[PDB]
């Protein structure tokens, strides 16, 4: 009954691939520009995190063929931080990580996707909601269906987003073939360049959440990783490239939507081709979240975490149903949000400090368990590197938002009634329990599905 | 809005003399860009419109006697009487023009003084078409004296009366500068009938005796 | 000449609107805005709002916005205030005031004041009793006359003398409300050779009920 | 902690779980099919754009005039190299433009000696002309040339034997546009002969070039009627005039002389400038030049400027120098003639500095005329806002909103707007963000009660507010 092994190399490149280059190279390259002032320094904290992501990423690939687990971050933190250090982290992810990650990029679909038919004024905020609500709900009912579904679909939308960022490369560099750094230069205020960056690079950890799926991991788990990252660092210092040599920088830090203006410039009466495909670069994301998000969560339910329906499994199809439903309804939660934008500070913070403690426990493991095969091990310095980054980004930022970070340890802190209520504490009356089998198996009887085996 | 505060409440003085009002305004009504200062002086006789005297704080109305002086700057203002005329007794107000809607002072009311005199007193018996009306009011008159207080007694067969009287006083009079005063009881026919002798006197401090004057019907 | 005139007096029962009515003369009327003015007794002058007469556009003081509302009429040079929702504390006289420049608020030219009362009690004309001395009048060189004027309302009545002849020594005294009805008198000296020689008459004159009275002061 | 697999096929597949299972199936993907119904039911429902208008580069904000080189830049340095350096300032005032003041030989009321197309040496070479040309194409600067014939002398189309004259410009054009001018400015027109049919053959020769070229004509005249007779045969001729200029000397006829110039040309495009010439401070005194930059900037149609209006120049300020044509005040060295009667506020050092100062407020606001989609081609209604108050409101379709409020009078107000009658469109919101004043001491960016606000005399704000469906 347990889940196939089918995610080859190419599926994984394409789950990483697809994942990441998303929407922060449509939405975002106005976002690093207004708090790195000059294109000389954008153009540089799009490498920086580049790198940044290329060190973290392949310290995930030892960290990842270490542990081997699926279930990725949340898994590597519970063999080396315990239960409930584990149980906060996914109460993170269940609440705000994952849900709001997943609504941004599809109001990012339903935007873009409709702003042929709007050009010049506001796209119609209730249409926008609706079309972001109408993608996730039909990439749920896809990534239910079948796991060779929903690969063949991150391979056909990874495909198609490439093209698009092959098209405004090339635009760019036809530009500069046919034919300086006025800055605020502040550590105060070059953070949020770097959190406004990275949030473009976030991704490189979802194939950890896949690891028990692909067909040989201790292959493809590493090899997927550095054959994506170098990629995707490629593509978007070229792409940003590309819209500097279109556009000043006042119109860059004005208009709303980079590659709409970037489209009219270049393509005239055939514009309405830049919007659609930035329309489809968020929807292969959407899918790509809805598919490492219910692993996670049917890893959580596995390892005692998360109610007991969420480890089940769909026999005639081998889809995890009521992870993926849970993790659907979850993200359309969202729609009731007005500046959902906003939530991406809050994503940045909780994001890095997750990779910060996985990473500061990559080196522990190593000294503190070395009898632990490594299939592949690359340095100790990478790791330190990264750990003392992140935690200047941490510290740094905190220290410039106090009242933003105090408010935002609440959602951190809110995870320790419902953990010693469900884990631990365990207030028990029989009538609770009855009553919790008989929800359980009734979801199993709508939904026919079996817990997993072996 | 702006707020003028405009002080003394009254301001007695005799004629010949000059006289100062005070106008406070709680911002300042100088016009930087053009150096003139937006304020005026509207005196109000008694029973007439008010008639504006000086505006910008100093220009002078057309029909306006030169004796107006107005004066001042940012915030103190002052009109001046340089020789106050027994036809000046009034309220002033200031008004500032720095702003719509405009405001006022509460005003002054300017007083004359004058040498005391003593009233000339006067009793009229109830008119015999009220006798019709089964009341009767019978009225005394105190005319042309000065300073304003002044007291009346009745007297009705003698008994001192005290219910169901009422007073008047004019403003002070323009020509001369005296007030006047009327003293009203008002009666049932029953209660006018019933008493023989009334009597109306008048205490002003300008007698150690009262005057007196009084009919029998 | 420039020159407003206004109704004298309006009674207004609590709660109910009125209209009060300003006609210029004396200048081309679309030139000048036009303003009002309030005086409460004993409160200092308040102004409501003016108003243009080229358009109807009006700007009107904060505490008043939606209690007044400014017209006019073109064809006779006429400016209206209406008011509403009067209460007692509303009752005060309403003055219409005419600008020197087009708009700037200070005042030259006014109109003599429309007094409104608001108050539920019913108009009520004037019962006029002349005053004559009685005994020992002629016995004095000048002899005093008077009129009273009893149980009116509302507040404005007038008096004149032989139709203003007699401008000279009359003094009239203000008046008092009891009962909800107004009380005054008037008095007039003259020689002892006069009054019984020549007709002396109180001509009292009351706006607000229409009624006209010439009470001769005749000896008892 | 539930039911086995052995246990679940037990159980959960009696008939009426399978017809339960089949209608949960059915209702959701018609409630998503439904869901999407809806939405394609929204974006038919919902109000289309309104179709954004091809505009010329002189829409999009303020041509500036350089009546003298040699004035612009004091004496030496007086030629058009030297030019070529201070578009940098230029480029700070956001001007998207600029009328280089007649460059061509010229010979004092010689018809015969001046020719239209060499230019006067004294200002350079066609090789200075066209390094100047090449900068400004390079810094978005379009410049254009002033050929106006007699321009150093008393009748500027000489007195004589007009249709030589006109056949000199008609030939200039052509050689100019080769040389790759943005347009021409002519001035006088009340002094040509013929002048409506000279402008018709001229604006052809440039629009049959290209249709981003434009021709301004400037004429002394103050009359709505001879104006609009010029514009009457010509539909895409700037007019620059002497209209605005009679404005009552304390703004008071600005609100009408205004509103009759737009409702008389039906708002066609419009060129609102002082004069065709002199500067701002020729014709309005002090305390209004704040007041009239807040109202060129944001009226429909291109403003016009004089060098030095952005800092307030004033020829009588510094006696002696001619009202034609007064020395730029760069830094306080600028007219050592009489040295330190210059003041530092007087000079663009000391403005450059202080956002209080005049260029503070003209670099403002060419931004805003020059971004926002409201004041680049909005649409324009003015209200009775209040008793001086000349108020009026930008808005496009559904962008930003911006109403402007004037104070014209000397008397502030202290009551608040009080729009009567406001068309239905375009309805004051409750409160607006304050995007300027004219005067210190203002909460900028903060929102303002637009019923319980107050003007301080001659306070102009600049409020901006958001779009209601
Ligand atoms: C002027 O141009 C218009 C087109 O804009 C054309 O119809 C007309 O014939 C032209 N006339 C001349 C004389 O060039
Ligand atoms: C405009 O030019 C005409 C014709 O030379 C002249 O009569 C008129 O006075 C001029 N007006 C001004 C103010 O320059
Ligand atoms: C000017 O505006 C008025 C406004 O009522 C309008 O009726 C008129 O047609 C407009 N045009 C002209 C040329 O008067
Ligand atoms: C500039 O400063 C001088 C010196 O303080 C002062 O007199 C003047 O009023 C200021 N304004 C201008 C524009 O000259
Ligand atoms: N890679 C992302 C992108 O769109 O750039 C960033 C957030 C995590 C998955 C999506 C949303």
């Amino acid at each position: 009954v347990t889940l196939q092994r089918n995610i080859t190399l190419l599926n994984g490149v394409a789950i990483i691939v697809g994942t990441i280059i998303g929407s922060g190279i449509f939405v975002t390259p106005t976002g690093v520009l207004k708090e790195a002032g000059s294109p000389g320094l954008a153009l540089v904290v799009w490498a920086a995190c580049g790198v940044f992501s290329i060190v973290g990423a392949l310290c995930y690939a030892e960290l990842g063929t270490t542990i081997s687990k699926s279930g990725g971050d949340y898994a590597y933190m519970l063999e080396v931080y315990g239960s409930l250090p584990a149980f906060l982290k996914l109460w993170i992810e269940l609440l705000i990580i994952r849900p709001s990650s997943q609504y941004i990029v599809a109001l990012v679909f339903a935007t873009y996707l409709l702003k042929p038919l709007f050009p010049t004024c506001p796209v119609p905020e209730e249409a926008a909601k609706l079309v972001a609500c109408l993608c996730v709900l039909l990439l749920t009912a896809v990534n239910c269906y079948s796991v060779k579904a929903a690969t063949r679909v991150q391979d056909a939308f990874a495909a198609a987003k490439l093209l698009a960022l092959a098209l405004i490369i090339l635009l760019g560099f036809v530009q500069i073939g046919k034919g300086f750094e006025g800055t605020k230069l502040d550590v105060g205020n070059i953070v949020l360049a770097l959190y406004s960056g990275l949030f473009a690079y976030g991704g490189w950890n979802y194939l950890n959440f896949v690891t028990e799926e692909m067909i040989n991991p201790y292959r493809n788990l590493p090899l997927a990783i550095i054959i994506s990252l170098p990629i995707v660092t490629l593509v978007y210092v070229l792409t940003n490239l590309a819209y500097f040599t279109t556009l000043s920088t006042e119109q860059m830090l004005s208009s709303e939507a980079v590659a709409v203006d970037f489209g009219n410039y270049h393509l005239g009466v055939m514009s309405w081709i830049i919007p659609v495909f930035v329309g489809l670069s968020c929807f292969g994301s959407v899918n790509g979240s809805l598919f490492t998000s219910s692993r996670l969560f049917f890893v959580g339910s596995r390892e005692g975490h998360l109610p007991s329906i969420l480890s089940m499994i769909h026999p005639q199809l081998l889809t995890p149903v009521p992870s993926l439903v849970f993790t659907c309804v979850m993200t359309l939660l969202y729609a009731f949000s007005k500046d959902i934008f906003s939530v991406i500070n809050f994503f940045s913070f909780f994001n890095w400090l997750c990779v910060a403690l996985a990473i500061i426990g990559m080196i522990w493991l190593r000294h503190r368990k070395p009898e632990l095969e490594r299939p592949i091990k690359v340095n100790l310095a990478l790791p330190v590197f990264f750990i003392l980054a992140c935690l200047f980004l941490i510290a740094v930022s905190f220290w410039k938002t106090p009242v933003e970070c105090g408010i935002g340890f609440t959602i951190i802190l809110s995870g320790l009634p419902v953990y010693f209520f469900g884990v631990w504490w365990k207030n028990k009356p029989k009538w609770l329990l009855q009553g919790i089998f008989s929800t359980t198996v009734l979801c199993q009887k709508l939904m026919q599905v079996v817990p997993q085996e072996t | 809005d702006i707020v003028l505060t405009q002080s003394p409440s009254s301001l007695a003085m005799s004629v010949g003399q000059k006289v100062t009002m005070n106008c406070k305004s709680s911002q300042s009504l100088l016009n930087n860009n053009n150096q003139k200062n937006y304020l005026a002086w509207y005196q109000q006789k008694p029973g007439q419109s008010p008639k504006l005297l000086v505006y910008f704080t100093s220009t002078r109305e057309s029909g306006v006697p030169d004796r107006f002086i107005g004066s001042g700057s940012g915030t103190d203002f002052t009109l001046t009487i340089s020789s106050v005329q027994a036809e000046d007794l009034a309220l002033y107000y200031c008004q500032q023009h720095y702003t719509i809607p405009p405001t006022f002072g509460g005003g002054t009311k300017l007083e004359i003084k004058r040498a005391d005199a003593a009233p000339t007193v006067s009793i009229f018996p109830p008119s015999s078409e009220q006798l019709t009306s089964g009341g009767a009011s019978v009225v005394c008159f105190l005319n042309n004296f000065y300073p304003k207080d002044i007291n009346v007694k009745w007297k009705i067969d003698g008994s001192e009366r005290q219910n169901g009287v009422l007073n008047s006083w004019t403003d002070q009079d323009s020509k001369d500068s005296t007030y006047s005063m009327s003293s009203t009881l008002t009666l049932t026919k029953d209660e006018y009938e019933r008493h023989n002798s009334y009597t109306c006197e008048a205490t002003h401090k300008t007698s150690t005796s009262p005057i007196v004057k009084s009919f029998n019907r | 000449e420039v020159q407003l005139q206004q109704s004298g007096a309006e009674l207004v029962k609590p709660g109910a609107s009125v209209n009060l009515s300003c006609k210029a003369s004396g200048y081309t009327f679309t030139n000048y805005w036009m303003h009002w003015v309030r005086l409460r007794p004993g409160q200092g002058l308040e102004w409501i709002g003016e108003i243009d007469p080229s358009d109807s556009y009006s700007y009107y003081s904060q505490n008043f916005k939606g209690k007044a509302t400014l017209t006019v009429d073109q064809s006779s040079n006429t400016a209206y205030l209406q008011l509403t929702s009067l209460t007692s504390e509303d009752s005060a006289v309403y003055y219409c005031a005419r600008g020197r420049q087009t708009y700037y608020p200070w005042f030259p030219y006014w109109g003599q004041g429309t007094l409104v009362t608001v108050s539920a009690a019913k108009t009520t004309p004037p019962s006029d009793y002349p005053l004559a001395p009685g005994s020992a009048a002629q016995t004095n060189s000048m002899v005093t006359l008077g009129c009273l004027v009893k149980g009116y309302f509302p507040e404005p009545v007038t008096v004149t003398w032989n139709s203003g002849s007699l401008s000279s020594g009359v003094h009239t005294f203000p008046a008092v409300l009891q009962s909800d009805l107004y009380t005054l008198s008037s008095s007039v000296t003259v020689p002892s050779s006069t009054w019984p020689s020549e007709t002396v008459t109180c001509n009292v004159a009351h706006p607000a009920s229409s009624t006209k009275v010439d009470k001769k002061i005749v000896p008892r | 902690t539930g039911l086995s697999k052995e246990e679940l096929l037990k159980v959960a597949g009696s008939p009426g779980w399978v017809r339960t299972r089949w209608a949960l199936l059915l209702l959701f993907w018609l409630g998503w099919l439904g869901m999407l119904a809806g939405a394609v039911v929204i974006i038919v429902r919902a109000p289309r754009c309104r179709e954004l208008p091809a505009q010329k580069w002189w829409h999009t904000g303020a041509l500036y005039r350089i009546g003298d080189l040699q004035a612009f830049q004091g004496h030496g340095a007086g030629n058009l190299a030297g030019l070529k350096g201070r578009l940098d300032y230029l480029s700070s005032l956001k001007v998207k433009g600029l009328v280089l003041g007649p460059i061509h030989k010229n010979q004092k009321d010689d018809v015969a000696q001046t020719d239209l197309l060499q230019i006067d040496p004294n200002f350079g070479s066609k090789e200075d002309f066209d390094s100047l040309l090449q900068s400004a194409k390079k810094k978005s600067i379009r410049v254009i040339l002033d050929l106006t014939p007699n321009y150093r002398g008393e009748n500027s189309w000489f007195s004589t034997q007009v249709d030589t004259v006109a056949t000199k410009v008609k030939d200039a054009l052509e050689f100019w546009l080769q040389a790759g001018v943005d347009g021409f400015q002519v001035r006088d027109i009340e002094n040509l002969k013929d002048a409506s049919s000279f402008l018709a053959e001229w604006q052809n020769i440039t629009k049959g070039f290209s249709e981003d070229r434009l021709l301004i004509a400037g004429t002394n005249s103050s009359d709505l009627q001879q104006i609009l007779s010029l514009l009457e045969s010509n539909k895409d001729l700037l007019l620059t005039s002497s209209y605005l200029s009679d404005s009552g000397s304390t703004g008071e006829h600005t609100k009408s002389l205004v509103t009759q110039y737009l409702n008389a040309t039906g708002n066609r495009w419009c060129s609102w400038s002082l004069s065709q010439a002199r500067l701002l401070t020729s014709f309005l005194p002090a305390q209004l030049l704040r007041l009239y930059q807040l109202m060129l900037f944001t009226l429909p149609g291109t403003p016009v400027f004089s060098y030095g209006d952005e800092i307030g120049l004033d020829a009588a300020a510094l006696p002696g120098q001619p009202m034609e044509a007064p020395v730029m005040l760069w830094d306080e060295s600028s007219f050592p003639d009489i040295p330190g009667a210059v003041s530092a506020n007087m000079t663009v050092k000391g403005q450059s500095e202080d956002p209080g100062s005049l260029l503070s407020l003209f670099r403002r606001l060419s931004d805003q005329r020059s971004k926002e989609r409201s004041l680049l081609h909005g649409d324009f209604h003015a209200f009775s806002a209040g008793p001086g108050l000349f108020s009026y409101i930008r808005h496009w379709d559904q962008n930003e909103r911006f109403l402007v409020v004037l104070n014209f009078g000397d008397v502030g107000l202290s009551a608040g707007l009080q729009a009567s009658d406001l068309p239905a469109s375009a309805s004051l919101p409750a409160k607006a963000d304050l995007l300027l004043s004219t005067q210190p001491g203002r909460e900028e960016g903060s929102p303002l009660e637009l019923e319980r606000l107050k003007l301080e005399p001659h306070e102009g704000l600049l409020l901006r507010f958001p779009y209601a469906a």
